[PDB]
């Protein structure tokens, strides 16, 4: 199932199936749709991990990766998926003939 | 006068006689139908330029050069358009 593959290309439940179907309809190849999904997922880090990357309270301190690093990783994933899709699409160089009638 | 006259005329010329018929308005000079020839030969001479035994009609001197004329026109027109 294409949608299951796309979820496995995006670490599963952050979107709902309607968005995934819309992405698949956006581009025929799954990897371009996955790249677009990754770009859109990079937006959602503003809520998943807010700007507060580090905090200390009581005897506990937790230092999460800042939002810039996470979006950088998301864009890197999107770029890799786009490159893989173009690799699937792009063909090599060619040389062909020419002919025009004459009399 | 000021009247227009249309006349399609067909005529067969033979050594024994010449036939003529008109499909259209009249022509005063021509007597319709078969009229005998005063002499027993056809009064028309065929000229056959570049005659060949296997060809009924003669061949114009332009025919060999015609494809070269077409090529010359093609080259000249293409050059003028490009220029």
């Amino acid at each position: 199932e294409k949608l299951r593959l796309l979820l496995n290309d995006k670490d599963k439940k952050s979107f709902t199936d309607e968005e995934l179907n819309l992405f698949l309809e956006e581009a025929d190849c799954i990897y371009c749709a996955a790249s677009q999904g990754w770009i859109l997922k990079s937006l959602q880090y503003e809520n998943t991990v807010g700007e507060m990357y580090e905090y200390k309270v009581g005897q506990e301190t937790y230092k999460s990766s800042s939002i810039k690093d996470l979006v950088s990783v998301a864009y890197q994933n999107a770029d890799k998926f786009k490159d893989m899709c173009t690799n699937k699409k792009e063909k090599g160089s060619f040389m062909l003939g020419i002919s025009t009638e004459f009399e | 006068g000021e009247n227009k006259r249309k006349a399609k005329v067909k005529q067969i010329i033979t050594a024994e006689s010449r036939f003529v018929e008109v499909e259209g308005d009249k022509i005063e000079g021509l007597e319709e139908g078969e009229t005998p020839n005063v002499w027993g030969f056809i009064p028309i001479i065929h000229f056959k330029n570049e005659a060949d035994e296997t060809l009924k009609y003669g061949q114009s001197d332009i025919e060999p050069i015609e494809p070269l004329l077409k090529a010359y026109h093609d080259v000249m027109l293409h050059a003028l358009k490009g220029s």
